[PDB]
């Protein structure tokens, strides 16, 4: 019986960007300790994995695990109704057929109820992270962003080297 | 009041205290919700490294400020290349720490040298996660898919991407 409220629909709008562009479908597993989500790209070379904790919502309540696999392309449409700083709220029932999305903003100003019809997607969660990796680096995300962006002009295959 | 405490992985943890609150207490707190003991911790505000005896107001600190926190390891060359028909590209980066604004710093721990290639269409998808975090963590290995990771305020978004064989 899920009711999960983002203080600003921008966030979730952003997160779904990550999946869009490289994965069609995704199961969402809602739990009493928040949401997590997994999707594998089509060529099984890329896995997108998402974890969102209770502390990330304005309010969160989900007294019972529920899975929602959803068409991302569908869901994003619904997310354009977003305006970016409205209060988004996901809601679901015991056995869910539709998840309801619910935006409103400053006061009773405006309110907009949407439903996304859910689909049966088979849950094959992967647990692929290793304990030890050869190397680890962090760097400004837009620096990285820039590099990948430039070298993509020259070549289909960027190659990384650490020493 | 509240301050911002920025670590060198895009993480911005929140933290509340009192001017009277010493430089030995702040850094102990931090360790108390992000795993790093304060030994591994350096803060610097206004390029001044803070000291474990002085006082937050000493360093003139007020509310809604932004402190830089650094990593002190008790313990060289990242290269990116793309090379093909029309020509070839090369960006070379080295681990450093910035002073004015350390959130730009490059951290690196290398356990073994790594030499790996990845499809660019995949990386192009991946960098979209910029919009969720200042910083990105990247983990490479010959024995497994490389991890790319943007952290959220409580949670994260991860991309596992397998290197190419040939």
């Amino acid at each position: 019986m899920l009711e999960a409220k983002f203080e600003e629909a921008s966030l979730f709008k952003r997160i779904i960007d990550g999946f869009k562009d490289c994965v069609q479908l995704v199961n969402f597993q809602c739990k009493e300790d928040g949401i997590i989500a997994q999707a594998v790209d089509d060529s099984r070379v890329l896995l997108v994995s998402l974890e969102i904790g209770v502390e990330a919502f304005q309010e969160y309540r989900c007294d019972h695990p529920v899975t929602l696999g959803m068409d991302l392309t569908s869901l994003s449409k619904i997310l354009r109704c977003g305006n970016n700083t409205d209060t988004l709220t996901l809601i679901a029932d015991n056995t869910p057929d539709s998840i309801i999305l619910l935006f409103e903003d400053t006061k009773k100003d405006r309110i907009a109820e949407y439903s996304l019809k859910l689909m049966d997607i088979d849950a094959d969660f992967l647990k692929i992270e290793e304990l030890q990796y050869d190397s680890t680096l962090s760097l400004p995300s837009s620096e990285f962003s820039k590099i990948v962006r430039d070298l993509s002009q020259l070549s289909d295959s960027i190659n990384i080297m650490i020493t | 009041m509240q301050i911002f405490v920025k670590t060198l992985t895009g993480k911005t943890i929140t933290l509340e205290v009192e001017s009277s609150d010493t430089i030995d207490n702040v850094k102990s707190k931090i360790q108390d919700k992000e795993g790093i003991p304060p030994d591994q911790q350096r803060l610097i505000f206004a390029g001044k490294q803070l000291e474990d005896g002085r006082t937050l107001s000493d360093y003139n600190i007020q509310k809604e400020s932004t402190l830089h926190l650094v990593l002190r390891l008790r313990g060289e060359t990242i290269k990116f290349v793309a090379d093909g028909d029309i020509g070839s590209g090369s960006v070379i980066i080295k681990p450093f720490v910035d002073m004015e604004h350390p959130e730009t710093s490059i951290k690196l721990e290398m356990d073994q040298p790594v030499d790996l290639t990845f499809g660019a269409k995949y990386l192009l998808d991946i960098i979209k996660g910029s919009s969720l975090s200042d910083r990105v963590g990247i983990r490479l290995s010959s024995e497994a898919p490389a991890l790319f990771q943007f952290d959220l305020k409580s949670g994260f978004l991860q991309f596992f991407l397998a290197p190419k064989f040939n």
